RNA sequence: CCGCGGCGGGUGUUGACGCGAUGUGAUUUCUGCCCAGUGCUCUGAAUGUCAAAGUGAAGAAAUUCAAUGAAGCGCGGGUAA
RNA sequence: CCGUCUCGCCCGCCGCGCCGGGGAGGUGGAGCACGAGCGCACGUGUUAGGACCCGAAAGAUGGUGAACUAUGCCUGGGCA
RNA sequence: AGCGGCCCCCGGCGCGCCGGGCCCGGGUCUUCCCGGAGUCGGGUUGCUUGGGAAUGCAGCCCAAAGCGGGUGGUAAACUCC
RNA sequence: CGCGACCUCAGAUCAGACGUGGCGACCCGCUGAAUUUAAGCAUAUUAGUCAGCGGAGGAAAAGAAACUAACCAGGAUUCCCUCAGUAACGGCGAGUGAACAGGGAAGAGCCCAGCGCCGAAUCCCCGCCCCGCGGCGGGGCGCGGGAAAUGUGGCGUACGGA
């Protein structure tokens, strides 16, 4: 009904209503801090696409991340070493700034275990996210037979060790002749079975 | 300095928890029961 | 700093290989492992087959390999639509099912459909409660002579047909062999230039 | 990871099981490998199947 | 390289100043109500006075309309101030000395002191021993002001801040010339630590640029650019001339 | 001037009789000529050379070729405690 | 026998062509010309790995020290 | 040594009921509905991989589409599968 | 200036719940060098390696295709043999170096959002009683109170479905 067309309204980005819904939002945002609660999600076509059912439990947050790349923490050249390595202005971190938004919003609340994030606002020096968080030891997930499988000390800390989906295009792994080095289990096995010798008993 | 950590870690001193817990796993943690009353 | 005569050769082994050696010294102690959990596990499923359901009939890719025929993943949903077996039934009397295989061909359809006409007939089936059966379920005779089958389920085989020894025409000593190989190796590269230049003809003969 | 282990062909493993067993049938090489078979009635040495019970 | 000093006074940990003693900020008063329609009194009530610094400060105390209290302050000095002197201040204030009053009233020529640069932030120009500013002219529309000030440059300002009369207190100080060593090192043991000079052709080539060498000499030019990295902008920093006009 | 970093920090509770950077070495006495060189600075469409971008044309397109062209070096004045 | 150049003649055909095939003469090749390899064990020799044993002047990551001495500070003490 | 004995304890799983829960499936034909959006992809700079007119990842600007989209190991258009 | 209501937002020694630090043999995420080799040495190699930092478990990760091949075609992931020291990169020098197919171990597959229909058909907590309760649960009652129409449950997911 909406939520097919609220949708494709979400995907009208250079118009002009949303070019006014978002240079409102912004700067509502940037008056407040890093990491603040909000009592409900401001999209909800793409918070339910996630997981996010309406009922108690579910929590969402809202934090900034300021933007850019990351030079070197040396003193003022200096970096010691062969030509090669002096780069300290134009290198590039790996993982994405959403999954930094999401361990800076699952460290700081170490009793919740994290869902999944999403995108609202940009400014020149300023990327804002969406986070949603789920009790564990709530009655009404914990009693739910299909999603109590977070509750397990298995998914603790799913961002740290990368297993959302803003880490998992960092690992870099899918099928194909696209990622052939990371058969098995990651990038690292897929060194290990390569770069060792087998001795056999007898050879 | 893998001579720092055996100066200072578990092995060392008391464990006056762990060898109480490394006795109970093998009846697997049993509470309240008794021995037969004779 | 090599001598006279002896073939050049490059070891792999600048990199630090004697922290990453992977010994071989369990082997006669895993094989004894796999041997106990497999048969704890053949008898815990005392009737049954112990080998997992049977398992469909495919030849190989990669011309190399394009003269066998090997043991699959699954049936496929026409080999089950066309004998009448519901696809989720089949999943609980041991036919093994994937839903990812066409059927570009009807030969080895043919020979799938009859091949679970032979299993339907070979299959002793148990009843529910051993005081009432089903329209199809069977009799209290054969279930004292029901019993396992250790291997895999009807062994898939390579034949081959045979052709005795017949007279030979008088047309086929007229047959140049390697003459129309390499006229389908000429015809096969000039398909494009020989359909452009009639092109070009029927372009420059409106004058 | 010395070379501990060794492996040697089967038709030769099979050669040496048929150039044993040829010479446990002559009284000179049983006695002077060092047995007592001074008085045995026959070399081939063959019991009845009650010896099993 | 070892680094030079110029690259070591920019930390804060031992060039800090000696702020101690030092008895107070010389700020000025703030703005409201009365000081936009009306004037107020002081009471001056001590001369104290800091030679921390070398320059003396006046302590100025006023009656506060909004609670009962009285309000201390302090200011700077101007010449020839009295141990009890009814000091007025606000923007209808009548113009004679230790008098503060706003800019764009007061007429052509007129020596000032501790201006402020915009139109409040309590006093930041021409408040050393024996210095005043000129106000040049004023202008009705777009409501501004001139001004020269003591270096000989000249400046505009809105005709909005406020400004104390007189000259500072404390002229002639450049004179007595020194002729003792340390007495300019008690000078110095007071604001901060800079005294002792050492200069670059005595210094190894490791902490200074000019020097090393057999010969006390220079070799390189002393006048640098300044599109320079820090440690070599230690000569004359930039020329327009170099030379001998008195 | 510091510093991996921000609305960061010292000088600075400071404001040209003040901060900061240099060469000489009391007073008395004098401090000469040279701006071609290497530096430094100022007038720069007074212009020879000068990237990315944005522009035009030919091509099926990837492309290819043209106009224009910031600083700085070049050219022109000032400067030897 | 394959690669490559020179001279020049006939034959083939569901497709008739910038199709396909054939000869004689010199040249390049780790090749045929009635097999000789595979797997195991031992020996010497050359090498890659800490590599016959002992030996540097240095280079890098991550941490501990101003109780001696170097300078600024706070607070106190002494000089017929 | 031995399918030798005895005495305890906790289960795995088999059967009787006594309780509550849930009334659900095929085949054959007619009419309806059917998908994830600052992401795909494109330019660029930097690390990387055996990946070579650029495999992956990351950053900045530009930014889509429904007989549509990506892949089909040499860049580019027109084509068919 | 009033009584009122949803919204945004605080405080409490409010009721009941939770996480924080350690071990660190194996594991996943980031960060990441130099000796050394090339008879010198700066791209390379040494190495995605030591050190450094943060997270878990009895095993962790991966995973039911935006897949391989051009065959008469296979059909989730991991693991061993093999392809292979090969196609390729590289002051084309020194040197680094994969996968698909084939035979084998193990064998297991699935659910939501949207599109729509059933009168919120939905949970959690407080109350009283009965049973059992050393892993706090079931049935009966609550004009006893709360969250949800910015969407709670049932059917239903690409093998077609209603
Ligand atoms: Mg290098
Ligand atoms: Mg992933
Ligand atoms: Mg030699
Ligand atoms: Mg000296
Ligand atoms: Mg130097
Ligand atoms: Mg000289
Ligand atoms: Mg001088
Ligand atoms: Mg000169
Ligand atoms: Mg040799
Ligand atoms: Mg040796
Ligand atoms: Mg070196
Ligand atoms: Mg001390
Ligand atoms: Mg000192
Ligand atoms: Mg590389
Ligand atoms: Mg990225
Ligand atoms: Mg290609
Ligand atoms: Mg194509
Ligand atoms: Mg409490
Ligand atoms: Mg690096
Ligand atoms: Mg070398
Ligand atoms: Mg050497
Ligand atoms: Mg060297
Ligand atoms: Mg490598
Ligand atoms: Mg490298
Ligand atoms: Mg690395
Ligand atoms: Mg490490
Ligand atoms: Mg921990
Ligand atoms: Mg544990
Ligand atoms: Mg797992
Ligand atoms: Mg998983
Ligand atoms: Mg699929
Ligand atoms: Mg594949
Ligand atoms: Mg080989
Ligand atoms: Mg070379
Ligand atoms: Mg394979
Ligand atoms: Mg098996
Ligand atoms: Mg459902
Ligand atoms: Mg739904």
């Amino acid at each position: 009904g909406a939520y097919k067309y609220i949708q494709e309204l979400w995907r009208k980005k250079q118009s002009d209503v949303m070019r006014f819904l978002l240079r409102v939002r912004c700067w509502q945002y940037r008056q407040l801090s890093a990491l603040h609660r909000a009592p409900r999600p401001t999209r909800p076509d793409k918070a339910r696409r996630l997981g996010y059912k309406a009922k108690q439990g579910y929590v969402i947050y809202r934090i900034r991340v300021r933007r850019g790349g990351r030079k070197r923490p040396v003193p003022k050249g200096a970096t010691y070493g062969k030509p090669v390595h002096h780069g300290v202005n134009q290198l590039k971190f790996a993982r994405s700034l959403q999954s930094v938004a999401e361990e800076r919003a699952g460290r700081h609340c170490g009793a919740l275990r994290v869902l999944n994030s999403y995108w609202v606002g940009e400014d020149s020096t300023y990327k804002f996210f969406e986070v949603i968080l789920i009790d564990p030891f709530h009655k009404a997930i914990r009693r739910n037979p299909d999603t109590q499988w977070i509750t397990k000390p298995v998914h603790k800390h799913r961002e740290m060790r990368g297993l959302t989906s803003a880490g998992r295009k960092s690992r870099g792994l899918g099928k194909g002749h696209k990622f052939h080095h990371t058969i098995g289990g990651s990038r690292r096995a897929a060194w290990r079975r390569r770069n060792t010798l087998q001795l056999h008993r007898y050879r | 300095s893998a001579k720092a950590k055996r100066r200072n870690t578990t092995g060392t001193g008391r464990m006056r928890h762990l060898k109480i817990v490394y006795r109970r796993f093998r009846h697997g943690f049993r509470e309240g029961t008794t021995p037969k009353p004779k | 700093a090599p001598s006279r005569n002896g073939m050049i050769l490059k070891p792999h082994f600048h990199k630090d290989w004697q922290r990453r050696v992977a010994t071989w010294f369990n082997q006669p102690a895993r094989k004894i492992r796999r041997r106990k959990a497999r048969q704890a596990r053949a008898r815990r499923i005392a009737p049954r087959p112990a080998a997992g359901p049977i398992r469909p009939i495919v030849r190989c890719p990669t011309v190399r390999y394009h003269t066998k025929v090997r043991a699959g993943r699954g049936f496929s949903l026409e080999e089950l639509r066309v004998a009448g077996i519901h696809k989720k039934v089949a999943r609980t009397i041991g036919i093994s099912v994937d839903p990812r295989r066409r059927n570009k061909s009807t030969e080895s359809l043919q020979a799938n459909v009859q091949r679970l006409k032979e299993y339907r007939s070979k299959l002793v089936l148990f009843p529910r409660k051993p005081s009432a059966p089903k329209k199809g379920d069977s009799s209290a005779e054969e279930l004292k002579l029901a019993t396992q089958l250790t291997g895999p389920v009807m062994p898939i085989r390579n034949v081959f047909k045979k052709e005795k020894a017949r007279v030979i025409t008088e047309e086929e000593k007229n047959f140049k062999a390697f003459a129309s190989l390499r006229m389908a190796r000429a015809n096969a590269r000039l398909f494009g230039i020989r359909a452009k230049r009639a092109k070009e003809a029927a372009e420059q003969d409106v004058e | 990871w010395r070379r501990w282990h060794r492996r040697v062909n089967t038709t030769q493993k099979r050669y040496a099981i048929c150039s044993a067993l040829a010479a446990s049938a002559l009284p000179a090489l049983v006695m002077s490998k060092g047995h007592r078979i001074e008085e045995v009635p026959e070399l081939p040495l063959v019991v009845e199947d009650k010896v099993e019970g | 390289g070892r680094v030079i000093r110029g690259q070591r006074k920019g930390a804060g940990s031992v060039f800090r100043a000696h702020v101690k003693h030092r008895k107070g900020a010389a700020r000025l008063r703030a703005v409201d109500f009365a000081e936009r329609h009306g004037y107020i009194k002081g009471i001056v009530k001590d001369i104290i006075h800091d030679p921390g610094r070398g320059a003396p400060l006046a302590k100025v105390v006023f009656r506060d309309p909004y609670r009962f209290k009285k309000r201390t302050e302090l200011f700077i000095a101007a010449e020839g101030i009295h141990t009890g002197q009814f000091v007025y201040c606000g923007k209808k204030a009548q113009l004679n000395i230790g008098n503060v009053l706003p800019v764009g009233t007061m007429p052509e020529g007129t020596i000032v002191c501790c201006l402020e640069e915009k139109p409040g932030d309590r006093g930041k120009l021409a408040r050393a021993s024996g210095n005043y500013a000129t106000v040049i002219s004023h202008n009705p529309e777009t409501k501004k002001t001139r001004v020269k000030l003591p270096s000989g440059s000249k400046k505009v300002i809105s005709s909005a801040n406020r400004a104390v009369v007189g000259v500072v207190a404390g002229g002639g100080r450049i004179d007595k010339p020194i002729l003792k060593a340390g007495r300019a090192y008690h000078k110095y043991k007071a604001k901060r630590n800079c005294w002792p000079r050492v200069r670059g052709v005595a210094m190894n080539p490791v902490e200074h640029p000019f020097g090393g060498g057999n010969h006390q000499h220079i070799g390189k030019p002393s006048t640098i650019r300044r599109d320079a990295p820090a440690g070599r902008k230690v000569g004359l920093i930039a020329a327009r001339r170099t030379g001998r006009l008195r």
